[PDB]
C-alpha cells in the first residue's frame, strides 16, 4: 500500500 | 545530459527445442533516457503484436524493459531484435543465439 | 529470509506532445504485482500478482487516487526543476522517485529508502536515519531547505516504519506460496568450440527465483573475474531468472575449470564441470 503524502520538490 | 546506451539480450524463455512452442524475449536495460524502440523480426521482418512490460528502473536509476512474444523456434527461421535509442547512430540488431 | 516492498515511479515530458507521461510499478522482492500508466485508456491501478486481487473497491480507489495525485505534483515539480536549472521548456526532461522498506525474517523494519533522480542523476536522498537529507547539487539544496521546513522526513518514516512494514507483512502472508517460494537454478554446462586452440565454456543458471544469483568460474581453484563474460540477470517471463558466464578455455583444459553457483533456493552451493 502506497504513501499518501503530497511532496513538491 | 547524461545518455546511457542500452544494454541487449536476445533469448528464449526455456531451451529451444525445433518445432516446440516458446517465448523470444528481448531485455533491454542499463538505458537513460528512457525513450526506447524495439521490434522482434522474424527472417528479417517486424513480428506483429510483441507485448512489453511497464517501465521501470535499477538501483542506479537506469531503466529497462522486455519486450516479448510466441514463437516456435525451427532450424532454417532467423530471428532478432532491433533497437533504436538516442545513443545509437543507427539501429542495432541482435541476432538470436539458441545457446546464448 | 528478508524481503522488500519497493515502489517505482517515472515521469517523461514530452513538450508539444500533451502532458508529461507518468508510469509506476509496485514490487513485493522480485515480483510486480501493482501498475498504473498515465497514458491507459482510462488509468487505473491495476493488480498483477494473484494475491493482491483480492483487496476490495476501497483499496484499489484509494491507491488509484494516490497515483493521480502523484502524477499531478510531478508535473509541477517537472516545471520546477526547468527553473532550479536554468533549463529551456524546449526539451524532454525525466523525474525517477523511488520508496520502501526492507524487513528481516521476523517482520522487522530493517531499513527504509525515499530518494529521486532528475534527467537520470541523483537528486536527493532520504538519509538512512530517516530523519536527515542528501542533496546532490545546490538545486536539490533547495528542495532540501524546503523539506525540512515542512517536516517532510518525520512523515516518510512514519510511513517507513509503519503502514510499508505492515502492508508487507499482509503481502507475505497472503502470497505465502510464491513470495516465500525460492525456486533453485536448473545448471548446466556447455562447450563452444571457437578454433583448433580454444573453445567457451558456458555455465547456466534457469528457472530461478529470487532474482539474487552468484556465477563464478574456477580454473585449478583460482577465480577467473577478469577473463569471464558474466550477463545480466534477466527475466524469463514466468517469473524466474536467467543468467549464464562464459570462459575461454584452451584446448585439453576443461577439466581445470568449474563453475560455482549460490542461490538462496540451494542448501549447499553446487559445482560443475563440463561433462562431455
Amino acid at each position: 500500500g502506497r504513501l499518501n503524502e503530497p511532496i513538491k520538490v | 545530459m547524461i545518455q546511457r546506451t542500452p544494454k541487449i539480450q536476445v533469448y528464449s524463455r526455456h531451451p529451444a527445442e525445433n518445432g516446440k512452442s516458446n517465448f523470444l524475449n528481448c531485455y533491454v536495460s542499463g538505458f537513460h533516457p528512457s525513450d526506447i524502440e524495439v521490434d522482434l523480426l522474424k527472417n528479417g521482418e517486424r513480428i506483429e503484436k510483441v507485448e512489453h512490460s511497464d517501465l521501470s528502473f535499477s538501483k542506479d536509476w537506469s531503466f529497462y524493459l522486455l519486450y516479448y512474444t510466441e514463437f516456435t523456434p525451427t532450424e532454417k527461421d532467423e530471428y532478432a531484435c532491433r533497437v533504436n535509442h538516442v545513443t545509437l547512430s543507427q539501429p542495432k540488431i541482435v541476432k538470436w543465439d539458441r545457446d546464448m | 529470509g528478508s524481503h522488500s516492498m519497493r515502489y517505482f515511479h517515472t515521469s517523461v515530458s514530452r513538450p508539444g506532445r500533451g502532458e508529461p507521461r507518468f508510469i509506476t510499478v509496485g514490487y513485493v522482492d522480485d515480483t510486480l504485482f501493482v501498475r498504473f500508466d498515465s497514458d491507459a485508456a482510462s488509468p487505473r491501478e491495476e493488480p498483477r500478482a494473484p494475491w493482491i486481487e483480492q483487496e476490495g473497491p476501497e483499496y484499489w480507489d484509494r491507491e488509484t487516487q494516490i497515483c493521480k495525485a502523484k502524477a499531478q505534483t510531478d508535473r509541477e515539480d517537472l516545471r520546477t526543476l526547468l527553473r532550479y536549472y536554468n533549463q529551456s521548456e524546449a526539451g524532454s526532461h525525466t523525474l525517477q522517485n523511488m520508496y520502501g522498506c526492507d524487513v528481516g525474517p521476523d517482520g522487522r523494519l530493517l531499513r527504509g529508502y525515499h530518494q529521486d533522480a532528475y534527467d537520470g542523476k541523483d537528486y536527493i536522498a532520504l538519509n538512512e536515519d530517516l530523519s536527515s537529507w542528501t542533496a546532490a547539487d545546490t538545486a536539490a539544496q533547495i528542495t532540501q531547505r524546503k523539506w525540512e521546513a515542512a517536516r517532510v522526513a518525520e512523515q516518510l518514516r512514519a510511513y517507513l516504519e509503519g503502514e510499508c512494514v505492515e502492508w508487507l507483512r499482509r503481502y507475505l502472508e497472503n502470497g505465502k506460496e510464491t513470495l516465500q517460494r525460492a525456486d533453485p537454478p536448473k545448471t548446466h554446462v556447455t562447450h563452444h568450440p571457437i578454433s583448433d586452440h580454444e573453445a567457451t565454456l558456458r555455465c547456466w543458471a534457469l528457472g530461478f527465483y529470487p532474482a539474487e544469483i552468484t556465477l563464478t568460474w574456477q580454473r585449478d581453484g583460482e577465480d577467473q573475474t577478469q577473463d569471464t563474460e558474466l550477463v545480466e540477470t534477466r527475466p524469463a517471463g514466468d517469473r524466474t531468472f536467467q543468467k549464464w558466464a562464459a570462459v575461454v578455455v584452451p584446448s585439453g583444459e576443461e577439466q581445470r575449470y568449474t563453475c560455482h553457483v549460490q542461490h538462496e533456493g540451494l542448501p549447499k552451493p553446487l559445482t560443475l564441470r563440463w561433462e562431455p
